[PDB]
Order: C-alpha cells, then structure tokens, then sequence
C-alpha cells in the first residue's frame, strides 16, 4: 500500500499532545471514581 | 444532509460504517467493565463492596463485548463494507430493511444499560439461567430489561441474516457461481444461516423466562411441573451456534489477510476450506449439552455428547493446516495485520485445544464452572475474535477511510496487546486445574499469586487500547491518501479506490460464460 | 453516478427504519412499564407508532413496484427468499414451543401427579371445536389454492370470491379458539400444562390474525387492480404465510390436543 | 424381610443421576401398601421397606410437603 | 370498480425529486411528521421513566 | 485443597480422581505434542527467502491431515469414556447422604437410621481461629466414614447451586425439584474442601463444603451427639 | 381412516373451486353440526386446593391482579375456590 | 443521490480539524469507557 | 364460469420492470440480468464489452473450474489482455450511449 | 438434534458431488466406526420354554421343519432348546 505524504503532518510534539490527551480521558474519570470508592462503600 | 445519509441510509457502505462506529464504542463499555473484574480480584478481600454489583458487571460485560462489539463489528460492521464489494453488488437486497437492522441496536443497548440502572440489576451470569433469574430471587424489572435488550437484537441479527443470504445468493454476477465468491463471503453466509436458525430458538426460551416472571407460567418452576433445566437446554441450543457464530467471520477474514500478506492469488484448498466451515457450522448444532456436563444426564448421552463435540476438531484442523499451507512459499510481508493473523492462528489453535480438553465430560465434571473455562474461551473470544477484528481492521482501514495508518505505531499496538492478554489469560488455566471458581468476587488466600499476575496483565491490555484509539486519531489526523494497491487482480474489493464512491458498480461487472 | 444497467432496486432514504426501531424500544419498555409500574402509555405510544410504520413502509413497497416498477425479476427472486427465509425463522421459533411441551408431557414430575395430564386438570375434548377449528384452516387451505389460480388465470370474480372465502374461514377460527378460550376449565396459570397450551396456541392464534390481516390486504390490493396475471408476489407470500399458519395449527392438534390430553 | 438395612440398595428402574423418581415411587407405594393393609384388616409390617427406602432417599422437605398436601387433600399423586 | 393504476404510475414517475414517501403528496408529509413526533415524544418520555425507576422511589 | 502457587489438579483423595489425573496427563502430552507441531511449522514457514507463489494441488495432503487427527482423538475418547463409565458404575453404598443447597449455605441430612438434619456455614473470616482457612472453613463439617462408598444426593431449596470436591473428583449441581446423585469414596482421612459451583446470588462466594474423614467408628458416635 | 375420492385434486382454478364448494366447505358444515350436536355444556369441576395449579407467583398486572385474562367465573376457580 | 465523495467525507464526522478531531474522539470513546465506572458507582449510592 | 379482469404485464408493468421485459423480447439484455457468451477471446475476435462509460470492470475466469476471478478495468481503446489468460477483451458502447 | 451446514444443499451436479463425498460418505464411515466399536457379541439369551415363541403349527417345507430359515446356533434356540 502506497500513499502520498501527509496533506496535513502531525509532527511529533502534535503527536505526544495527541496521545497525552487520549490517555488522560480514559485514566481520569475511572481515577475520580475509583479513587472515592470508600466514600460511596461507607455508604 | 446529515439526517437523509446518516439517520435514513440505503447505502451499504454508511450502514457498515454505523456499526463499526457503534461497535468501536460499545468495545470500550465492555473494556471497561473487563477492568472492574480484574480491579475486584486483583487482591484477596473484596473491593466493591456487595457481590451483586459484581456480578452485575460480569454479566454486563459478556453481552456487550458479544452482542454489542463483536456481532456488530464482524457482521455488522466488515459484512456490509464487504460483502457487496466482493461479488460485485450494487447495494444489499434489502438495503432499507439493512438500516433497521443497525438502528435496532441502540434501542437494545440502552435497555442493557437500563437494566443495571434500575433495582440492583441483572447479576445473573450470561446465561441468565433460572430460578437465579425469576421473579423471586431478581424481582424487579433488571431481568426483564435484559430480556428485552435481547429480543431486540435478536430481531436485528435475524433481519440481518436475511439479507446477507439473501444478497450473497442472488446477487453475484450471473456467471459467478458460489465456488467463485471468496472465503470471506462464505463465511459471512455460513455464519447468517447460523444465526437464523438459532436466534429464534433463545427468543423462545427467554419469552418463556419472561412469562413465568410475569404471566405466571410455570415453564421452569418445578412448583408448577416445569424444570430449570428446560431452559439450559434452550439457551444452549442456540449458545454453541451463537461461539462458532463469534468466530466465523473471523476464519473468512484471516484467510483473506493470509492469503494477501503472502503474495498469492488464493488461498490454499479453497475447497476444502468452503467443506471446513459448512461442517463446523453443521457439527455446531448438534452438541450442546456439553455445556450441561454437571447437571445430572444419562451417562449415554454424555458419550454422545463428548465423541460428537470431538469430531469438530477434524475440520477444524483442515482449516489450520489450510492456512499454513498458504503462507508456504509465499513472499512474506511483515504488515501489521499479517502479525494479526499470525497471533490468531497460534492462539486460537491454543483455545481450541483447550476446549478438547473440555470436551472429555469424565474430566468436565472437575473443569467445569473453574477458570480453566474462563481461560479456554477467552482464548479463542478475546485472541480469536479480537484478533482478526484487530488484522482486518488495519487492512481495510485504508479501504474504508482512503487513509492509511502509521504503521510503526500499529506494531507497536499489537506487540503491547500481545503481552498484556496472554499474561492476563494464561495464568486462569492454573486457577481452574486447582479448583478456583468462575463468578467469585473473592477467593481464598491460595489463588492470590496467578489473580494477581492476571489483573496486572489486564492493565497491560488497557494501555494497548488507549494506544489504538490515538493511532486511528493519527491516521485522520494526518491524512495521507492511498495512491496505488497491491494484489488488485485477485481482491475485488480495492478496484473502484479509497475509499470507494457512494454507489458502485452502478454499471455490473462483465464475466464471460466461458 | 451514471444511469444503472443492472436489474437491481436501490430505495430512497427511509425515516422508516429509524421509527420502526424506536417502536421497538416504546414497545418493549412500554410492556415494562405495564408490568411492574403498572401503566400502558408508553406501550400504547409504541403500539402506535409500530402501526404507523408497517403502513408506510409497506405502502411505500407497494408504490416503488406497482406504481414506479422496480421489481425486475432479479428483484422478485431476491423477496421470494426472503420470504422463505423468514418463515423458516418463524418455524424456529415454534419449535421451542414444542421443545418445551414434549419436554413437559413426557416426563412429568412428582408435583404434577406424575403422570399427564396433571392431575385437576380437563383437557378439552379434540373431536368437538379442536375438530373444528382443523376443518375450518384446512378448507382455508384449499380456498386460497382456488384463488391463486383464478389469479393467474386471470379470473378476478372468482380471485375475489376465492380470497372472500379464506378471509372469512380464518375469521371464523379466530372467533371459535377465542370462545375456547374463554369456556376452557384451566388457565395459563395452571402450571406447564396451562402454561405450554396457552403460549403456543396463543402465538399460533396471534400468527393467524397477521395472516388474515395480510390477506386483507392483498384482498383490497386486488380490489384495485394491483396484481397481474404473472406479477402478484404479495399474494403469494401471503399464501405461503397462510399455509405455515395451517401447518403449525396441525402439529398444536396432534402433539397438544390429542396427544397430549 | 429385611431390617438389617444399611441404606437404599441400587434400584434397576431407576439406574441414572436422576433419582427423583426413586424417591417419589417409594413414598407412593409406602402409602399405598400401607392404605391396602389397613383397608383390609392386614398388617402394615409389609409395607415397611418402602419407608425405609423413601426415607433416606427423599429430602425432608419433600416428604414434609408431601404429607402435608395428603392430610389436606391436595396430594397429586393417586394415593 | 375501475382500474385507475395506471393513472397513480404517473403520479409517482413525476419527476419532482421527492423520495418516494413523500412524492405521494400533502398527507404523506403530515403521516410522516406525525410519526416522527410520536416517535420522538415517546422516546424522551421513555427516558425519563427510566431515569425516575433508576432511584429508589418508594 | 489448593496450596499457594499450584499449577495442576489438587492431589487425588479418591481412586477415580487418580484417574482423571492421568487421564489428563495423556490429554495434555497430546496437546503439547499438537501445539509445539503448529509451532514449529508456524516457524518453518516464515523463515525461508525461497518462494513459490504459483499454485499448488489441493487433496493430496489433505488426506493425512483429516485421518491423523481422527486417529488422535480416538486415543484420547476411548479412556475419557471408560472413566466417564466408571463413575456412574453399579455401586453398593453402604450409607447415603443428602445435601440441600440454600440460598447461602448446604444442609445435611443423614436419615438411613435417624433423622439426623444441620444447616453448614462459612465461618467469617473475623472468627477465624488461628491457623484456619479464610473462606474455606466452614462450622459443621459432614463428617462421613472415610473407606466406604456413599452416596450423596444433591438437591436445592432455592435456586441452583453445585456441591463440588476437587481432591475426590465430585461436581453435581443443586437443582430444585431433583435429586441429582453421585458416588463418594475416600481413600483417606483428612478434610477434605469444595465451594458452591454454580452462580446462586451475592454470596455464591461464600458457602464452602467441608468434609470430614473418620473411621467407622467415629461416624457413628458422632451421628449420635449431633442428635 | 385413509382417501380417495376418484381423481381431480390437481390443476385447474375449476377444479379448485370444485374441491372448496364440493369437499372442503361440506366437511366444516359436518364439523359444525357434530361440534353442536354434542357441545353442550361440562358440569364445572369440583374444586380442590392444588398447589401446581392457579399460580401466582406475580400478579397479574391488570385488574386486582388475581384473575387470568379471559377469566371464567363458571369454570376457573380463583386460588381460594370459585367466585361466585 | 448529491452525497460528498472522496477521503474524509464518507463519514458522519468531520475530519478537517485535527485538534477538534481530538475533543470529538476524546468524547467519544471516553464517555464510553467512562459509563461502567459511573454506573457502579450509582449503584453503591443507593445502599 | 370465467370471466377476465386481472391486467397483464403487457399491459401494465411499468418502469424498469417493463424496459426489462420490452429489451428481453427483442433479445437484448440492457440490464446485464443474463451472463455474456465468450467469443475465443484472440485479437481479432475479442469478447466484446458493452459500457455505458468509458470502462467497465471485467472479470476473467480463466478456467471453468477456477475459483478465483480476475477482476481488471476495460478501458475504451485497443484490445486489453486478461492478466492471467491472455484473453482478449475490447469495449464498446452500451446501448443507451453513455 | 438438528441441522444447518451454510448454505447449498441444492442444484449443480457439482454441489450434490460435493455433498455426496463431503457428508453423505463421511456419515456413512462414522456409523461403520461406531457399529464396529461397539458391535462385538451379545451373550446367548437363557432358554426358557415360552409357548409365544419358537411356534410350530406347522413343520417348515425344508430341512428337518423344524429350523427357520436362517437358523442360526449360537442365538438360537429350538423348541426344545439349544442345539449344541
Ligand atoms: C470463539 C468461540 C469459541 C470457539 C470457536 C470454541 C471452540 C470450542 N469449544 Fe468452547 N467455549 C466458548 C467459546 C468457543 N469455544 C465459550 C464462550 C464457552 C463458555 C460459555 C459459558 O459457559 O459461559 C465455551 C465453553 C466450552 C465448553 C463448556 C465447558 C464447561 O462449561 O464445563 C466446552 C465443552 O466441550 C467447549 C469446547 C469447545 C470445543 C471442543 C471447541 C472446538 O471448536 C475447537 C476446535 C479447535 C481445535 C481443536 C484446534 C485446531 C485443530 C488442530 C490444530 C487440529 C488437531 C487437533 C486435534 C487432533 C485435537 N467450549
Ligand atoms: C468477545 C468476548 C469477550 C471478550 C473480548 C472478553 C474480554 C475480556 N474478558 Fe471476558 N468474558 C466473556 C466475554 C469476553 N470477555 C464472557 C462470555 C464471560 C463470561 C460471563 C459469565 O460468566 O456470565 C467473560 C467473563 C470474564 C471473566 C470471568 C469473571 C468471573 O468468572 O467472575 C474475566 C475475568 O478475568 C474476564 C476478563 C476479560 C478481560 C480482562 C478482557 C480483556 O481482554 C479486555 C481487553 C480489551 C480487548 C481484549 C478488546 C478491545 C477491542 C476493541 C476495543 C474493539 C476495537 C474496535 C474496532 C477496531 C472497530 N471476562
Ligand atoms: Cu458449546
Ligand atoms: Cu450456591
Ligand atoms: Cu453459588
Ligand atoms: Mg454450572
Ligand atoms: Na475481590
Ligand atoms: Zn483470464
């Protein structure tokens, strides 16, 4: 498989905000949820 | 206009992108409820507080990892996109109806999800087997719910089936007979007459649970005459099509992947390939109760039961070998999806060898209900499935986007996935020999070591999926369009570009009736 | 995106399905509002909503063949099996009725007396309405087989009075199975026995009101002209579908009725 | 006549895992035997083994029931 | 009666762009937008049922 | 029972368990054998730069990869059968049992003779006394004569549940309204541990199966002290 | 029983019509009669207490929740004995 | 019918930002892993 | 008794139904609904394509019992030769003329 | 049991080619495994003198009248009982 280059490049400052902000909104809701689980279990 | 293509489509192409768009969502629904289970069991003690939510969760995450992810994505999903393109098909034959069969889907997840919402939901098990699940001990509407969900999509998968027979044997060019159509659509056909004779079969059986909690009934409360184990057999008349349903697709894609990773213009024994899946489809049907080793049947037909579920391995095993076969001689190339099918091959071989051991009921009596059958399906579910979702997902990609993906980073995906389920998985087989449960929240102080190694592996995983979600954002992010593809003689798919037009083959292919 | 030159039919964007698959999320959470909270809005909006879908989207079927001309052959061929297809499904889903009953009757427990039918239970008797009811779908059967050939002879008169025929021996057998209904001495909550016989007749008696309903409708179809000589495939679905109904009511009466009691 | 019982010896009729029926037989024809004796100015010695048999292999709770359903009049077996 | 077939094929052939569930005429719009309404009336109120049978009412 | 980091079964109490344990063995040889073959040529066929891309005749090979793997699975159904055989075999218990599975705990009921009748439940792990199982220890044990062949009859009053017993190779669900039976048999003494085997609510994970292995002799004195 | 009744069960929209007017609607009128001349009406069964039968594990979700859907006071004892 | 064709419009979402891109898919996906998390929790909160 | 009423498709099928059922008395095929006859496929006796485009795609299976097709793109111009076959293949225009 | 193989178990001399060696066949060398992994000798039923067996109203018009057709020793029995 062949491609032309990139139309619009994501350099790889672009690339480690990319992936900064992926992994953040998957470990941030879960780490706020898990992180209170005393608060609800104590009821 | 968003609505007339995306909310009233015709088009085979926009249906199938719904669902991979759906599937690729409710994947993480499941992933996530994955990592609850693991989170519980990754150290002695409990941590959610009340077992019902656990169980909650294990239930939730076996429907939508298999009715919400897996079904769509493969059949759903690579089915539509597919399916027209490879016999040269100007649309499905129902293509309105098509657009029913997806929209039938969010209806049916939302009453899931309500279903745990409400009282203390639905911790039943997968099998939602009854009195666990009658209106004594799960009162209240989580149940039902549940039912509901499924005859929903039960609905959806029948109409789906139709269609896909439907158009696979009707609309191919009128010189092309069916031992000219690729393994992929084979696979897909074999799969929809699979489905259509087994979905009816559990809408049956859950409309029977569903009047005995509301109408009184008494098909399974032995207070009236019934008998829970009626049920079991039910359910499973349809659960064993609905695993070979699970993994069939899959066998057509790795062909497909195999064959064009390797430089050759077929797969090795097409025929008998086509023998292989109309057999493991047929055998499918016929053993059942191999999931009912422990609930007290003649010991006759618990022979039966274990000779017929063996034989299933034979074309199993033409299959396998077929596959090899192909890769010998070939001209190799080391892409990212050829390491999908790599992994499949060696890892659904591992799975299946597994469940031969499963299919002993003399050794079923101690095996059965442990982990050591958590461990064998989720070989061949979490590294069969998965696996070839994953291969064909990276090479269609650029089919269905006219993008293509970094392909470092697309290796680097798969070495991290590798690890993390094998070391998530492999250590369960140890938990089942020595007798650890399946559906416990907790385990005595003996099992720690492998619950914990495994609960470490899950995270591994984890991070691989977060991984995907950015290298899909890469790829769009980037745009770099595809030029020219390899191997176009021999896979109909790519001829009209990437990504293709809204409607093809407007005018029909041409083959001569030599 | 030139002009086709391929027999198929590609239909125009449909709001249909959408709306038919919210009926199905009105409906089904609406059957669970009914059951534990005790109201029937949300089931009647989607009862409503589900009707108004079924009419458009099959009107729409009606307008894309009859008026606009899109079913070519190779466009019939494809709804021929889909039609078979379907009733094969259908077949399916009975046979978990069967399942459950041959389960039931052939090994009864100790809480049923042992023995079948239950104790204190009176099954009805097969040579009085059951006997009935068999002659009256069985002659349904040879009435449309009548009017099929009227059909394709062309004979609208006797099409017609054939259809007329069908139509009112189906209405007739509803009517009869809703009076044994109500005269019947045991009910659906007297245990398995009560339990298979009014599930699965109940769902065959609701298979027979669909086929009657699309009998109706061919019945007016023909009325207007809709059928030709040689292009007439609702009609023949709704024949297939009216001899499905007959069969499955042949099998309730052997294994049920006779057998079974 | 046995009273040398250690416990239900293994019953041709009723060969498989599923001894539900064992069960259930012998209670019935305990009642049975022992109705007959009594109705017919007989010893009910006879009918013992029946009862030795139901009783270790039926659950309490189910000879209970059953019991209970036959001094109301409610038991479906024919007594 | 009379057959007037041939007279709705021409009603339906017109070439005026509209989709076919529609092309039918000024009730075909009325059927549709009240469908549409029921539809989505029904929806939300479905919704909020399920929201109130979430919590522990009672 | 299971000590810390096991890999296999838990050891055999009782002669049909031996059984499995080799059986198994046999099983697992050929697994290795079949999965290091699969391997090897997974290997072989990506290590070559030779190529031969043209096409190749299907059936000739096919043939030995249809009736070798017929062959295989005849070695290994021929022993599962005979054992599946075994273990419904024409027994002649000498004492019979019957366990009632509960929404949370087993009941026991010995009623050859008397009407001997106790509920058995997990001991928390807060009364644990030192040197006691965390959720395997149980306050009633079924104490049953060790060398004898019982029979156990297992039923539920609820919903399903399965009594289970890895180190004597038992497993037999709890289901309402049957009397499911299996044949137990110890070779030794000891005690013996199990857990509920089928998914009956919030506390399917806590209501383990206890038992005890004594002579003869002491079997029979106890039936008396427990009433 | 068994049949044969000459030939002509076969072909032709005449024939059909024959065998609706000439075989299959007589046999529903003998049906009719016969279900007539003896469909009178079954003394209603004594009741008795039996516990596999009126089941109510749930109520019904219409009316007061113990009557049966096309509920017959002559012939269906409610769990305590008939209604009236 | 006059539907867009070509890379990054055959899709019900639009592609010509990739930073926008980034929230949407952030959203996406993210709400999707997040809903078990809430949904435990919810239900710890009502005893 | 008879009597007649029920239309025939001569007399009202309409649309493509009717251009479908029109061409198929006159023995064309417009609608691709019946499989091409090949010719011997040499350079002066190329299978002919009708296209209504200036190329259509062809599929060559070159031996009866072949399970896989050679798909490639006719163009408009000389003869084009199966990748496989060497079979020779030649457009021409469709008749509804582009 | 049931059935459901995919699809074509219909038209195309090749098709029913196909079914004959990829089912048709196959069936018939399991049930001859089968019939032969479990077929080996049924011990000779004991004699016992019933009088609705080994009827005689009438000598048979070969051999000695007194042995069916296809006699067979082992299994058996005369009316006097076995025969060697
Ligand atoms: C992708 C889905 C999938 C697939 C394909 C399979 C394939 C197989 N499975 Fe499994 N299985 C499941 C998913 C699947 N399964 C699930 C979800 C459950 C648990 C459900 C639940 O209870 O929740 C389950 C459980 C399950 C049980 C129940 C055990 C118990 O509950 O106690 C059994 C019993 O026999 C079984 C066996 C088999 C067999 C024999 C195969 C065979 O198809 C495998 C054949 C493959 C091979 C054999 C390897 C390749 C062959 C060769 C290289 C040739 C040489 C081989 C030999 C000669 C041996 N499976
Ligand atoms: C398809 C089936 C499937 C899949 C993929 C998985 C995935 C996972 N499962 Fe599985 N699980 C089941 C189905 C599945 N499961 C079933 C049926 C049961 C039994 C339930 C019951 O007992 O009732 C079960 C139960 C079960 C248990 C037992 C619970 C108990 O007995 O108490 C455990 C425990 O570890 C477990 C863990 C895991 C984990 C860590 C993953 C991890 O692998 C998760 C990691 C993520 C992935 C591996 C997939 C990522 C893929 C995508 C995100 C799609 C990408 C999209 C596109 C490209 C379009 N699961
Ligand atoms: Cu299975
Ligand atoms: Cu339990
Ligand atoms: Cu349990
Ligand atoms: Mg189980
Ligand atoms: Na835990
Ligand atoms: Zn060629």
């Amino acid at each position: 498989i062949t491609a032309k280059p990139a139309k619009t490049p994501t350099s790889p400052k672009e690339q480690a905000i990319g992936l900064s902000v992926t992994f953040l909104s998957f470990l941030l809701p879960a780490g706020w949820v898990l992180y209170h689980l005393d608060n609800y279990k104590k009821s | 206009m968003f609505i007339n293509r995306w909310l009233f489509s015709t088009n085979h192409k926009d249906i199938g992108t719904l669902y991979l768009l759906f599937g690729a969502w409710a994947g993480m629904v499941g992933t996530a409820l994955s990592l609850l289970i693991r989170a519980e069991l990754g150290q002695p003690g409990t941590l959610l507080g009340d077992d019902q939510i656990y169980n909650v969760v294990v239930t939730a995450h076996a429907f939508v990892m298999i009715f919400f992810m897996v079904m769509p994505i493969m059949i759903g999903g690579f089915g539509n996109w597919l399916v027209p393109l490879m016999i040269g098909a100007p649309d499905m034959a129902f293509p309105r109806m098509n657009n029913m069969s997806f929209w039938l889907l969010p209806p049916s997840f939302l009453l899931l999800l309500a279903s745990s919402m409400v009282e203390a939901g639905a911790g039943t098990g997968w099998t939602v087997y009854p009195p666990l699940a009658g209106n004594l001990a799960h009162a209240g509407a989580s149940v039902d719910l549940t039912i509901f969900s499924l005859h929903l999509a039960g609905v959806s998968s029948i109409l789906g089936a139709i269609n896909f027979i439907t158009t696979i044997i009707n609309m191919k060019p009128p010189a092309m007979s069916q031992y000219q159509t690729p393994l992929f659509v084979w696979s897909v056909m074999i799969t929809a007459v699979l489905l259509l004779l087994s979905l009816p079969v559990l809408a049956a059986g859950i409309t029977m649970l569903l009047t005995d909690r509301n109408l009184n009934t008494t098909f399974f409360d032995p207070a009236g005459g019934g008998d829970p184990i009626l049920y079991q057999h039910l359910f499973w008349f349809f659960g064993h099509p609905e695993v070979y349903i699970l993994i069939l697709p899959g066998f057509g894609m790795i062909s497909h992947i195999v064959t064009y990773y390797s430089g050759k213009k077929e797969p090795f024994g097409y025929m008998g390939m086509v023998w292989a899946m109309m057999s493991i489809g047929f055998l499918g049907f016929i053993v059942w109760a191999h999931h009912m080793f422990t609930v007290g049947m003649d010991v006759d037909t618990r022979a039966y039961f274990t000779s017929a579920t063996m034989i299933i391995a034979i074309p199993t095993g033409v299959k396998v070998f077929s596959w090899l076969a192909t890769l010998h001689g070939g001209n190799i190339k080391w892409s990212p999806a050829m390491m999908w099918a790599l992994g499949f091959i060696f890892l659904f071989t591992v799975g299946g060898l597994t469940g031969i051991v499963l299919a002993n009921s003399s050794l079923d009596i101690v095996l059965h209900d442990t982990y050591y059958v958590v461990a064998h399906f989720h070989y061949v579910l979490s590294m069969g499935a998965v696996f070839a979702i994953m291969g064909g997902f990276v090479h269609w990609f650029p089919l269905f986007s006219g993008y293509t993906l970094n392909d470092t980073w697309a290796k680097i995906h798969f070495a991290i996935m590798f690890v993390g389920v094998n070391m998530t998985f492999f250590p369960q087989h140890f938990l089942g020999l020595s007798g650890m449960p399946r559906r416990y929240s907790d385990y005595p102080d003996a099992y720690t070591m492998w619950n914990t190694i495994s609960s470490m592996g899950s995270f591994i995983s984890l991070t691989a999926v977060m991984l995907m979600v950015f290298i899909i954002w890469e790829a769009f992010a980037s745009k770099r369009e595809v030029l020219t593809v390899d191997l176009t003689t021999t896979n109909l798919e790519w001829l009209n570009g990437c990504p293709p037009p809204y409607h093809t083959f407007e005018e029909p292919t041409y083959v001569n009736l030599k | 995106m030139t002009h086709q030159t391929h027999a198929y039919h590609m239909v125009n964007p449909s709001p249909w399905p959408l709306t038919g698959a919210l009926s199905a999320l009105l409906m089904t959470s609406g059957l669970t509002m009914w059951f534990h909270f005790n109201s029937m809005t949300l089931l009647m909006i989607g009862l409503t909503t589900n009707m108004l879908t079924m009419y458009q989207w099959w009107r729409d079927v009606i307008r894309e063949s009859t008026f606009q001309g899109h079913h070519t052959p190779a466009v019939q061929k494809g709804l021929r099996y889909g039609m078979i297809l379907f009733i094969i499904s259908e077949v399916l889903f009975f046979t978990g009725f069967f399942w459950a009953f041959y389960h039931s009757s052939l090994a009864p427990t100790p809480e049923l007396g042992g023995c079948w039918p239950p104790t204190g239970i009176h099954p009805l008797n097969p040579l009085e309405v059951p006997l009935l009811n068999t002659s009256v779908l069985l002659a349904s059967g040879v009435s449309i087989t009548w009017a099929h050939h009227s059909l394709m002879e062309g004979d609208r008169k006797h099409m017609l009075q054939a259809l007329f025929i069908t139509i009112t021996l189906g209405v007739y057998f509803t009517l009869l199975q809703a009076s044994e209904y109500y005269e019947a001495p045991f009910t659906i909550s007297d245990g398995v026995y009560g339990s298979t016989f009014f599930v699965a007749t109940g769902f065959h008696g609701l298979h027979v009101i669909i086929g009657s309903t699309f009998l109706i409708v061919c019945f007016f179809r023909q009325l207007k002209f809709h059928f030709t000589s040689n292009h007439h495939f609702g009609f023949e679905a709704g024949a297939w579908y009216w001899h499905f109904v007959d069969v499955v009511w042949l099998f309730l009466y052997v294994s049920i009725y006779w057998w079974g009691s | 006549k046995i009273k040398n019982y250690q416990t239900a010896p293994f019953d041709s009729r009723f060969p498989n895992q599923n001894q539900t029926r064992n069960c259930w037989q012998n209670y019935l024809d305990f009642h049975r035997c022992e109705k007959a004796m009594t109705a017919k100015g007989g010893d009910v010695s006879v009918c013992e083994w029946y009862r030795r048999v139901y009783k270790s292999l039926c659950p309490i709770s189910w000879v209970s029931t059953w019991d209970d359903r036959r001094a109301e009049g409610t038991f479906p077996g024919k007594i | 009666f009379e057959n007037r077939v041939a007279e709705k094929q021409k009603l339906f052939q017109e070439d005026n762009g509209l989709p076919v569930h529609l092309k039918g005429g000024a009730t075909d719009n009325i059927l549709y937008r009240v469908t549409m309404t029921l539809c989505l009336g029904g929806t939300l109120y479905s919704l909020y049922c399920l929201g109130w049978a979430s919590f522990p009412h009672k | 029972m299971a000590y810390p980091m096991q890999l296999g079964f838990q050891d055999a109490t009782s002669p049909i368990m031996e059984e499995l344990l080799h059986f198994h063995d046999h099983t697992l040889m050929i697994v290795f054998l079949i999965s290091s073959l699969v391997l090897y040529i997974i290997s072989l066929m990506l290590t070559t730069k030779l190529t031969h891309t043209s096409t190749m005749d299907a059936q000739e090979v096919e043939t030995i990869w249809t009736i070798l793997p017929a062959i295989i699975l005849i070695l290994i159904a021929l022993p599962s059968l005979r054992i599946l055989y075994m273990m419904d075999e024409i027994n002649n218990p000498s004492l019979t049992v019957k366990t009632m599975g509960h929404q949370w705990y087993w009941s026991y009921e010995y009623t050859d003779y008397e009407d001997l009748s106790f509920d058995s439940y997990m001991i928390p792990t807060s009364e644990l006394k030192p040197g006691e199982l965390r959720l395997l220890e149980v306050d009633n044990r079924v104490v049953l004569p060790m060398e004898m062949t019982i029979r156990m009859l297992v039923s539920s009053e609820d919903v399903l549940h399965s009594w289970a017993v890895p180190s004597l190779g038992l497993k037999t669900d709890a289901i309402p309204g049957r009397l499911n039976q299996t044949t137990l048999m110890s070779s030794r003494p000891g005690l013996y541990y199990g857990q509920c085997s089928e998914i009956c609510g919030s506390n399917h994970s806590f209501m383990p199966i206890v038992l005890e292995l004594v002579p003869l002799k002491y079997f029979e004195k106890w039936s008396a002290s427990m009433l | 029983a068994s049949a044969a009744k000459g030939d002509h069960g076969g072909t032709g929209a005449r024939t059909w019509r024959f065998l609706t007017f000439g075989l299959a609607l007589p046999s529903v009128a003998l049906c009719t009669l016969n279900s007539w001349l003896h469909s009178g009406h079954r003394e209603r069964p004594a009741f008795i207490p039996y516990h596999h039968l009126r089941i109510r594990t749930k109520p019904f979700s219409w009316g007061d929740g113990n009557h049966t859907f096309f509920h017959n006071p002559r012939v269906n004892p409610l769990p305590t004995g008939y209604e009236k | 019918s006059h539907y867009e064709e070509g890379p990054g419009k055959n899709i019900p979402f639009s592609v010509e930002n990739k930073w926008r891109l980034l929230a949407m898919m952030t959203l996406f996906f993210g709400s999707g892993f997040a809903a078990p998390f809430f949904i435990v929790r919810h239900q710890l909160l009502k005893k | 008794a008879s009597g007649g009423g029920v239309p025939t498709d001569e007399e009202q099928a309409t649309g493509l139904e009717r251009e479908v059922m029109l061409a198929a008395r006159k023995g064309q095929d417009p609608y691709n609904i019946l499989a091409p006859k090949a010719t011997s496929g040499t350079k002066e006796d190329p299978n002919l394509v009708p296209s209504i485009t200036n190329k259509r795609i062809v599929g060559c299976i070159c031996e009866e019992d072949n399970s896989t097709v050679i798909w490639f793109w006719l163009h408009k111009g000389e003869a084009q030769r199966c990748p496989s076959c060497g079979t020779h293949y030649k457009l021409v225009p469709h008749q509804l003329a582009h």
